[PDB]
């Protein structure tokens, strides 16, 4: 479907944390030992709105909740962690789950250029 | 599905799942990530008696716990310690790897008491309870939290925190009495009007006018009259 | 293989009890405060001996144990909840892990109707 | 590979690995589905004595527990209080997160003593027991199972429960003997031919003949002689 | 890129330990109240140093280390069994995470007995 | 991307990811690997006085844990029983599922008292702790580990165990004093040149020599000075 905010308000700027992917440390900050504290593992940044993307954030997490949470209520596990690796997954099977028709409209398959051959 | 959002047409949007988008491209499991987003932001009341009458106890329902990757700097988050009249603890400790949400302006530590007519506190509207990288369905005791929500989508100054402590009666009910702490013997009565820079303020004129209780027993302070945050004697002060 | 049921008897019916796939709650059921408890998320079926699915799913749960029991003695996780992700994944691995060689027996892409072109 | 099971030819059967099938088609995670079938289904003795010498105690073996997605309602599940004679708990507490099996007719509460020559009891047989959508290796204390096997697969009137309590002595050795118990102070000896509806109608009529205890000490009925489901003063009573 | 060993010494013999993948056991071994203790569940192996395989193995878990201990710390699991399935799932997004252009360098799609129809 | 072994022409090497090869073939999750080596095969100091110097506590970094599917026999694994000089331990009891390292011809088990000035004990290289099946980044108490290291790869005599105990006092510090234990009251000082075989002989020749303390209290023996490992009464020996 498409996202309307439909929210009281929307900030429409977000100061963002997170972690890092990899990145070389400083010499020795990635041994556990010497490295940051639980507390100064993040780094920080800020995103506009351009192209509406951060008020469609905020209501795209509004309308997720009610699927994630009648997942929640149908597992048993205490803590889950693989939700995006499901969805990789799932995008994998949509594609390459059964035999691939050439020209067909679920297989993705371009012979352009072994067309012009 | 869960809902996964991704970028068409410079906008973002929900993926149909029946719908197979062959120009869509996901390289890696690095193009995945979960999002955490604070119902602040939705512009929500962020004040201690508006803020925890969205909160509420069960019980029948075991919690569950969903990770997210990245989240918002907070301007509010709540920090409870919750018991009986009678003294025993209302929230369960936390588990072991749930820490406090990373990133908060002012954390609203609340202590006192309550019925707590459940052995969880969940949220009343579905919402979840955001700590470090990891977002609960229930409340843990002693842990700061933000109110928020969890997305998933695919990719195509320094940090100040000061604490604000309440006193709380009848947590949880529709009767609630909340008192702002300035110290250990002097109290201000709360309202849903008070933001947390009023409150700071406030605090240090207490402070520089000698108005804290210079006896033994509590001092309560009521107060006179006197957009989103983004855009036993009593006594009076006017 | 082929799969012979051989239990002393076989439950033809099949009572079974399981949880939903999402479904939009009536009103606020998806709220865990307001939601159902614990003993009340389950939905319920009965389905009869047609092609004789539930003698032979009775004679594959026994069959399957051997193999699963030496997987868990094998792992050192307390809980497993990946088997079925992890069959996801080499159902896809079996088909495309390596080069596809169209009309090759081990590669499912039919130019069937790029053949007629 | 664990088995994994395919509906081929209006049949079902194990998918064979080296032999690849290009018509089968796996559109999504959610054409997988794990799956519990219990005992029962087979025809197994499904009494107190019977069951229970399918288990036994065993140290050196790590516990076990794997998820399954859906269940089958059971006409029997058991639930088990055994300490040692000197009153030391011969089972763990349930872990967090597991419950009772969801489905049964009837439970079976055994309580009693025996030697529990073992860190955790395991199924003779290889069997799981079945918990909430999570089947274990071992059997957690007080807490409700039946007994069943997981199966992996691809796609292409009300509840009532009631308990029935038991007390026992040698508790997993060959000489175990069995109480039915209608009170606190009058009991029935057991025997593998009872069933459950025996035992329940077997109760009411020792409520209706009077046949219970007047007296402050434990009163012991045996009795007289007197197909699957689907398809101290002892005395006797003809 | 290549892997150089950089260690002071190198053992170029390999004494391993693991455990057996699946193995009819002898009769009832599979049941967990009589198969072995935790003691007693593994195999043993030895592997010499032809194609100097050995020298290179104890390298790449010495270079593995800096990001391994990066992805830890990122990390809210207490305990992480999800990286080989991760790198499988990277695998298959590699090759099929988008529309495979048949003749392309990032599409392992071969019609040679294809072309010669 | 956490590094990934591959044989390329007859010889291992890190795949690169911006390089996509066709020609590698992964069939099944089975042709990956996660493999665990030890520090050992890489000619490190593994007496105790030095391999207890890589060790160092440390507070504010949440222990994390990885698994491995296969390990390399030791020759030396350590065991760890550190209290503070008040009898608190410093060490942590092992999370349920971790167990010791599953093969060492020798496991050093060290007994003392250090001051512990951190919450965890982790590798001040950065290596990991190997335990049966599980890598983690810190100690556990009186659980047996071997210094290693983990990789992960794509695929294309019996077994004796003797435990060496060791006296510690300073344990983490730079002056660190250790005693080589024979029996509860006869003790050897312990120097980095001790190797294993010296340390079992010099035992045996003290049990036959009859140099053990024949008083009630403890007897502290010096010795006289007297490749890597594939290839209170004091007194003197010489
Ligand atoms: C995703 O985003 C949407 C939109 O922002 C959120 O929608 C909110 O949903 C909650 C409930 O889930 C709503 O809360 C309810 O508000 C009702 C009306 O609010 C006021 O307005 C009327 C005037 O029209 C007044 O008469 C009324 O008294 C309120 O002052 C209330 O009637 C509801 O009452 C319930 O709670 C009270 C207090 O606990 C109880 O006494 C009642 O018995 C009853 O149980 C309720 O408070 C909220 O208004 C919605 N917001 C908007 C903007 O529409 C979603 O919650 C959000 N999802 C997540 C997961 O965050
Ligand atoms: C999958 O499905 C199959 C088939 O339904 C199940 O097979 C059962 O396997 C168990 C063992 O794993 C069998 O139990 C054994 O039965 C033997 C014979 O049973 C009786 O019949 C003979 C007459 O031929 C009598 O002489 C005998 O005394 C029995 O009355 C027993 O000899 C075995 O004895 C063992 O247990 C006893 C009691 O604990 C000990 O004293 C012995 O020393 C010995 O250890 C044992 O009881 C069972 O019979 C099989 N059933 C069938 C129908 O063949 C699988 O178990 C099932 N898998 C799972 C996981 O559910
Ligand atoms: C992967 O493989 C590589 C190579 O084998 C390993 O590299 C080792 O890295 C550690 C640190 O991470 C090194 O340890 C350091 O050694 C320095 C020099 O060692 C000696 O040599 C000089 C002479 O050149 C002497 O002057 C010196 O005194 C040493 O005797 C030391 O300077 C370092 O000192 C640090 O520790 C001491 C004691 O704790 C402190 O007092 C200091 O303040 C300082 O913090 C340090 O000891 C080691 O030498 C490297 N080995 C090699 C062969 O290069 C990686 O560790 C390995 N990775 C993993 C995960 O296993
Ligand atoms: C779509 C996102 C844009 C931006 C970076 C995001 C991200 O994770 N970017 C990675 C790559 C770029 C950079 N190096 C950081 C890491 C992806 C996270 C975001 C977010 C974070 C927190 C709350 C809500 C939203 C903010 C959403
Ligand atoms: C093959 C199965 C047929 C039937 C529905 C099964 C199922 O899960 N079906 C889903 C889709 C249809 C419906 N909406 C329910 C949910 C799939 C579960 C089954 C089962 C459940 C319990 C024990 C043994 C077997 C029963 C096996
Ligand atoms: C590349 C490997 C070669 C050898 C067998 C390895 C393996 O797991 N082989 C399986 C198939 C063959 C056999 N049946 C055993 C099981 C794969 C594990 C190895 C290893 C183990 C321990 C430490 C370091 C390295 C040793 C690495
Ligand atoms: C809650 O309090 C309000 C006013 O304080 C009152 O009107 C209402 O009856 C109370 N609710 C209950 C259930 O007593
Ligand atoms: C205030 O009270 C708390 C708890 O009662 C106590 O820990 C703290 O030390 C007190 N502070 C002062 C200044 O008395
Ligand atoms: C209130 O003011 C005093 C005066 O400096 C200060 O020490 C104290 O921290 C203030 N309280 C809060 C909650 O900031
Ligand atoms: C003492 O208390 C009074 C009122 O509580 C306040 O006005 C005064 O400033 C305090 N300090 C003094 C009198 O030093
Ligand atoms: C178990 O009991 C039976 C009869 O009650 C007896 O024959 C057998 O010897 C007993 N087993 C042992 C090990 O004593
Ligand atoms: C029976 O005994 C149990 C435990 O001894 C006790 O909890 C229960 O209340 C008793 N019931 C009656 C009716 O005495
Ligand atoms: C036995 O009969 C009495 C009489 O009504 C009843 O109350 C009791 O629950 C019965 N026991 C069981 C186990 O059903
Ligand atoms: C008392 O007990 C006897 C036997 O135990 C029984 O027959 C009788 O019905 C009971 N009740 C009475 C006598 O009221
Ligand atoms: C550690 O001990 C050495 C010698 O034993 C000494 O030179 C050094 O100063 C000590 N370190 C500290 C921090 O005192
Ligand atoms: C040696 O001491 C330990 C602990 O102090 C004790 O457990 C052990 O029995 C003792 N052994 C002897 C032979 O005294
Ligand atoms: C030391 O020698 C005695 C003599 O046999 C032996 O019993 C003891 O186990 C030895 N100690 C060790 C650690 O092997
Ligand atoms: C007694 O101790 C001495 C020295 O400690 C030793 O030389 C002697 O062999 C021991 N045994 C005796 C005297 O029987």
């Amino acid at each position: 479907e498409a996202i309307v905010n439909a929210q009281p308000k929307c900030n429409p700027n977000l100061h963002y944390w997170t972690t890092q992917d990899e990145g070389a440390a400083i010499g020795l900050a990635w041994i556990p030992y010497f490295g940051p504290a639980a507390e100064g593992i993040y780094i920080e940044g800020l995103m506009h709105n351009q192209d509406g993307l951060i008020c469609g954030l905020r209501q795209l997490a509004n309308e997720t909740t009610q699927a994630l949470q009648l997942f929640l209520r149908a597992t048993t596990e205490l803590r889950t962690f693989s939700i995006l690796n499901r969805k990789a997954i799932d995008f994998l099977l949509q594609r390459w789950g059964g035999t691939c028709h050439i020209l067909g409209p679920d297989c993705c398959i371009e012979p352009a250029d072994w067309t012009k051959n | 599905s869960i809902p996964l959002g991704v970028i068409h047409n410079s906008a973002l949007q929900v993926s149909d799942v029946d719908k197979l988008v062959c120009r869509d491209k996901l390289s890696s499991t690095n193009q995945l990530r979960s999002v955490g987003l604070n119902l602040e932001g939705n512009g929500v009341a962020t004040d201690v008696p508006s803020a925890t009458k969205r909160w509420g106890f069960r019980s029948g329902v075991p919690p569950k716990v969903v990770n997210y990757e990245a989240g918002e700097w907070a301007e509010n988050c709540y920090n409870l310690e919750i018991k009986k009249p009678d003294g025993s603890e209302c929230l369960p400790a936390a588990p072991d790897g749930i820490r406090g949400f990373p990133r908060c302006r002012y954390v609203h530590k609340v202590s006192g008491t309550g019925p707590c007519a459940g052995d969880f506190a969940f949220h009343k509207e579905g919402a979840f309870f955001l700590y470090d990288r990891l977002a609960s369905t229930v409340i843990y005791r002693g842990t700061t939290f933000a109110e928020g929500v969890v997305a998933f989508l695919i990719l195509p100054s320094g940090y100040y925190s000061t604490t604000i402590r309440y006193q709380a009666t009848g947590f949880g009910t529709n009767e609630t009495e909340y008192l702002f702490e300035v110290d250990n013997l002097t109290y201000v009565q709360l309202e849903s009007r008070f933001t947390p820079q009023f409150l700071l303020q406030l605090n240090e004129t207490i402070y520089t006018s000698g108005k804290r209780s210079n006896t033994t027993g509590k001092l309560i302070w009521k107060v006179n009259p006197e957009w989103a945050f983004w855009e036993x004697x009593x006594x009076x002060x006017x």
